[PDB]
RNA sequence: GAUUAGGGUUCGAUUCCGGAGAGGGAGCCUGAGAAAUAGCUACCACUUCUACGGAGGGCAGCAGGCGCGCAAAUUGCCCAAUGUCAAAACAAAACGAUGAGGCAGCGAAAAGAAAUAGAGUUUUCAAUGGGGGAUAUUUAAACCCAUCCAAUAUCGAGUAACAAUUGGAGGACAAGUCUGGUGCCAGCACCCGCGGUAAUUCCAGCUCCAAAAGCGUAUAUUA
């Protein structure tokens, strides 16, 4: 009863649950990036609007206020930092032009799918959470985990992993097994 | 993949001389690729004993590791005290019956709270 | 022609406006007693009662059939009110004096369209779920 | 008379329903591949009818 | 706290602070502090043991029990941690007490993360969980999770049968002019409306749509 341990909601469910101009985006998002569920859209919806809304009340202070360089300096460093923003826009602006898309592709099932490690992004979704790649010599198990630039140079496959320099998986484990009881 | 024998190797990371309670206090980290299951506690105590070169290996205490995910490593707490008679004097019960050496356990205690109460009504020589 | 300004003129308004909103029948349901001590749930929802007699409610025009409903007594308060059996066959799960659990259905009280004068409705007879009944997800006990 | 319908007749058309049985239909994919396989067939392969019913009595 | 452009509209028995109460109502003693209730005295309402002389009760403490209801768990393990008390550091024949408080069991209140497959030329190749288990690790002790199937030497997917459901398909509102049945009947339908022998709406089979380890419904309440 006497817990403090604190916790809240990552998405929202959208308004009109039946608009076919959204429902049809949004297969579209389900298909091009390997997603489970609407859900991991509508989180990415939410961490997004997080970071238009802020980014939008910062432009009504006026430059040369304290909210806006500290912490207006914070949510530029965030979007170069994971990706979100390349290093040429710097302006906070550029902030409120991010999509949905802009924020799907720094996911650990997207990278995957682009340095080259798997075929297709279905690929990818597999060998995450199948214990294969490692982030930073790290087994990242986590499809939604957002990439940040300076980890792009490090994915590779898991030093443990039979795909890497570790032992062999079931199949050929459990047929080495049926070969030696001859 | 290439077959080597499971090789322990041993780090600690932010070190404390303790001159009350005469230990030396620290945590722990072990790297331990190519291993199968968790490395035990005995087997780090001894070598923890080798790399400060104590005299007795059994004044060592090593308490709960945490194995980090992916596997590879795990880090946890260490003690060294500069006197076997000393680890018997300054650890808890709990971490001496984990060496072997350590105080029985006592009856449970719903019967002695039982019984407490029984002799809260007596008065003589009885209770 | 409709209200008063004047930096000093705030008792007007708000004296004005606690009268007009117990024109409100949202805000007067909402704050007077006569709402919970009139309805047959005690200010709640799914009150238990005991099924007194089968009763076929007609249609209202345009439509035409007679709605299979039963008229159950609550035991919270001992209230007789007529409650909707829904669905295709579904008397044949209800006996008289049976334990039925008993929502109301749709709109706060207010009888949904073609059943006249009924605004209740049966959830759940003998202690297990009425529309598991007739999915046949189970069976009546005893 | 004035009523037609009667407590008595209760449950008449679900007893009369002929009482067809379900065919015996594989397993579709779960989770993340029925999602693969809702966008293959509505996108990759080309009004936009969901559901186009073959010809029945109505033509 | 919930919702909220702004102004607001609601909820706050509930962890922190304060106030009040210990079955109702009094009155006290002792103490630095009580009008104390795991203190006392009395009455009222219930109430347990009696060898009939008498003697006791107070769970709005923690587990439980019966009722009451739409509605809420274990008569569990421990002081290892957080603290409190105190004649009191720990250790040595030689472990202070703690239903405070932790810990575990039940637990779809509500929240995070996430399987139910991938890859290729009918036909194969790889995967690794659920799950079994340890030299062990955690833990006060177990549990869980984490790590692992040799380190000389560790079990395992194929219908991967290890099998996704809950509500819909006239409109709002996403998705059938399909087939069988019934014939203003049975039922559906929040609202508009369906059903009167060719039912886009009922009862079903197929096929689709939506959300998905969830999804209906009812009553409050904000937009
Ligand atoms: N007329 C009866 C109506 O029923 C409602 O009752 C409930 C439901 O009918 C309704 O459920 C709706 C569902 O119908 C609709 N198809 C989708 C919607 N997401 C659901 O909502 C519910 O489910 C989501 C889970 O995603 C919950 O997060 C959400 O809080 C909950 N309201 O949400 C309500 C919560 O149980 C209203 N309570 C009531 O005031 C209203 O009058
Ligand atoms: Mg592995
Ligand atoms: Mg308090
Ligand atoms: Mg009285
Ligand atoms: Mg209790
Ligand atoms: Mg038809
Ligand atoms: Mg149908």
């Amino acid at each position: 009863m006497r817990n403090y341990n604190n916790f809240n909601r990552v998405w929202k469910a959208p308004r009109r649950p039946f608009e076919k101009e959204r429902l049809d985006r949004e297969m579209k998002l389900c298909g091009q990036y390997g997603l489970r569920c609407k859900r991991e859209i509508w989180r990415v919806n939410m961490t997004l609007s997080k970071m238009r809304r802020t980014a939008r009340l910062l432009l009504t202070l006026p430059e040369n206020h304290p909210r806006r360089l500290l912490e207006g300096s914070a949510i530029m460093r965030r979007c170069h930092e994971y990706g979100f923003l390349d290093e040429e826009k710097d302006k906070l602006d550029y902030v409120l032009s991010l999509t949905v898309p802009d924020i799907l592709e720094r996911r650990l099932q997207t990278i995957v799918f682009k340095a080259g490690l798997a075929k297709s992004v279905h690929h990818a979704r597999v060998l995450i959470q199948q214990r294969h790649i490692a982030v930073a010599k790290q087994i990242v198990t986590i499809p939604s985990f957002i990439v940040r630039v300076s980890s792009e140079r490090h994915i590779a496959f898991a030093d443990a992993s039979p795909f890497g320099n570790g032992r062999p998986g079931r199949v050929k484990r459990v047929r080495a097994k049926a070969a030696k009881r001859h | 993949f290439q077959k080597k024998k499971a090789e322990v190797c041993i780090r600690t990371s932010q070190f404390k001389v303790n001159k009350l309670l005469n230990r030396k206090q620290f945590i722990v980290e072990v790297n331990h690729p190519h291993w199968c299951g968790t490395v035990p506690t005995q087997l780090i105590r001894k070598k923890l004993a080798t790399l400060y070169k104590v005299p007795d290996a059994s004044q060592v205490s090593l308490f709960g590791f945490k194995t980090k995910f992916g596997g590879g490593k795990t880090t946890g707490f260490g003690l060294i005290y500069d006197d076997l008679a000393s680890l018997k004097r300054f650890e808890p019960n709990y971490r001496k019956t984990r060496m072997g050496f350590g105080k029985a356990r006592l009856p449970a205690r719903k019967s002695v709270k039982e019984r407490r109460n029984r002799n809260k009504k007596l008065r003589g020589k009885a209770k | 022609m409709t209200k008063t300004n004047g930096q000093n003129a705030a008792r007007k308004l708000v004296r004005l406006r606690r009268r007009n909103r117990w024109a409100d029948k949202g805000w007067k349901r909402a704050h007077t007693f006569a709402a919970k001590k009139a309805n047959p749930f005690g200010g709640s929802s799914h009150a238990k009662g005991i099924v007194l007699e089968k009763i076929g409610v007609g249609a209202k025009q345009p439509n035409s059939a007679i709605r299979k409903c039963v008229r159950v007594q609550l035991i919270k308060n001992d209230k007789k009110i007529i409650a909707f059996v829904p669905n295709d066959g579904c008397l044949h799960f209800i006996e008289e004096n049976d334990e039925v659990l008993v929502s109301g259905f749709g709109r706060s009280g207010h009888a949904v369209g073609d059943i006249p004068g009924v605004r209740f409705k049966i959830v759940k007879v003998s202690s297990v779920g009425l529309y598991a009944l007739y999915r046949q997800k189970k069976e009546k006990p005893r | 008379g004035k009523i037609h319908g009667s407590l008595a007749r209760a449950g008449k058309v679900k007893n009369q329903t002929p009482k067809v049985a379900k065919q015996e239909k594989p397993k579709q994919p779960r989770g993340r591949a029925l999602k693969r396989l809702k966008y293959t067939r509505r996108f990759l392969s080309k009004k936009v009818h969901m559901n186009k019913q073959p010809p029945g009595k109505a033509g």
